[PDB]
């Protein structure tokens, strides 16, 4: 009906709504990390996190608080509303792409765009869990149905989904009957980000600009570093599913689930947003 | 004091979810108008005509309708401004008149504002029920000054608010 305020800049990577806000908190790649609570048409704060780029923005799951990545490699919690840094930690050779807040012992899960993310205690002191496998730039890291268990989509040509322990990534199990991930007529490829058959998912299609996750599911939408933008469901897994999402000219950066919409909106280059279904797609 | 330049007021103010609160109210206010904040103020008319023109002509408003006699409402209107008509020929607002009627005052933080409004004038079967005078107003920010003239516009009636 009404589109509030508009007024084009900012060179946008990474981006989040405020599920509790009608906050907008955007990662621009200038370097810049933002928060406005978008409502009263106006940013709280603005600091660009470092001289170099900034990809990341994940919430820490709470209220108003930010978790932050920059190319310094740094996981920086703040708060704005509390103006402050929560527990600091820099980061590894890459930025943060999403994080989660637990709390046995008020106890913390962070999640990384190179090599690790590592799941640390400031309380009884002990290991929750590690987490190796990502390499270097990550576009959309993301938390699974099972909040914490992951996916990841990288400049690195793989998708890593993960398994975590509590002491250290394992599961056990021995029920199934086929696999959706893979295991039935078409499904999609292996890439390469970590080294345990739980998935890695191939990330190749010039890279993966983002990945989105299917809440109990495991179905991703993505954005793609190809024109294709390629869908697959792994809780179908069709063939006609090398789907390579098209524009009239180049590119698909990304197309998107929305939780609620059964639909997939998409943006491209030629100018665009271009406008998808999926709910008889 | 406090120079914070959000015109209107209209500004975002918090009582904050902070403590047995969640949430709270944050709100920007509204409800914070000129038509009081004017105090009558007045001038040497020669000069006052020659000043008038002179002054930030920028804005004008027009009257023209209400409920009322220019009498009754005149005063009404002054008086809910606390702002100055300044002088009378008389020639008579009364049989007619076809007055036109020259406003001036001055502020709390300063700003002198000026007005010729020339107005038709209620009486029988001659003229004024409406106006279709014309309110000229000059302030000099063209955004209060004209914004001054919805004021009274706003002001000039009375109605549902």
């Amino acid at each position: 009906m009404l589109t509030k305020f508009e007024t084009k800049s900012a060179r946008v990577k990474g981006l989040s709504f405020h599920p509790k806000r009608p906050w907008i908190l955007t990662s621009l790649h200038n370097g810049v990390i933002q928060l406005w609570d978008y409502r009263m048409c106006t940013l709280i704060d603005k600091f660009d996190e470092h001289d170099g780029p900034v990809r990341g923005i994940d919430f820490h799951k709470q209220q108003p608080l930010f978790v932050s990545g920059g190319d310094d490699y740094k996981i920086k919690v703040w708060n704005y509303k509390l103006r402050r840094c929560l527990f600091t930690l820099l980061g590894h050779l890459d930025y943060i792409r999403t994080t989660f807040f637990h709390h046995e012992y008020p106890w913390i899960l962070s999640a990384s765009d190179d090599q690790t993310i590592r799941v640390w205690n400031w309380q009884s002191r002990t290991c929750v869990c590690v987490l190796t496998g990502h390499n270097h730039y990550v576009m959309c890291a993301q938390f699974h149905p099972s909040e914490d268990l992951v996916v990841s989509a990288s400049l690195d040509q793989t998708v890593r989904v993960w398994d975590i322990s509590g002491l250290r990534k394992k599961n056990l199990s021995p029920g199934a009957v086929e696999s959706d991930v893979r295991g039935i007529t078409g499904v999609d490829l292996f890439g390469t980000t970590d080294a345990v058959v739980k998935h890695v998912l191939e990330g190749h299609d010039r890279g993966v600009n983002w990945a989105a996750f299917h809440p109990t599911m495991p179905l991703i939408v993505s954005g793609a570093d190809d024109r294709q933008v390629k869908i697959w469901r792994m809780n179908e897994s069709k063939a006609w599913e090398v789907d390579t999402c098209r524009g009239h000219y180049n590119n698909v950066s990304c197309a998107v689930f929305h939780p609620r919409q059964e639909l997939i909106l998409s943006n491209s280059e030629d100018k665009s947003i271009r406008v998808w279904d999926m709910s008889k797609r | 004091s406090t120079e914070n330049g959000i015109i209107f007021g209209n500004i975002v103010y918090d009582v904050s979810g902070a403590a047995s609160d969640r949430n709270c109210v944050v709100l920007s206010d509204i409800h914070i108008d000129i038509m009081d904040y004017i105090q009558p103020a007045t001038c040497t008319d020669a000069e006052f005509r020659q000043m008038w023109a002179e002054f930030e002509w920028e804005n004008k408003v027009t009257v023209n309708t209400n409920m009322t006699d220019l009498n009754d409402y005149l005063q009404h209107i002054l008086k809910s401004t606390n702002m100055k008509c300044l002088t009378p020929e008389k020639a008579l607002s009364g049989y007619c008149g076809f007055m036109a009627a020259n406003l001036y005052a001055r502020s709390i933080f300063g700003e002198d504002a000026l007005a010729n409004v020339s107005i038709e004038k209620p009486v029988h079967q001659g003229p004024d029920a409406a106006v279709t005078g014309h309110i000229r107003i000059r302030a000099k920010s063209q955004g209060m000054a004209l914004s001054l003239g919805d004021k009274i516009n706003l002001s000039q009636k009375k109605t549902s608010l």
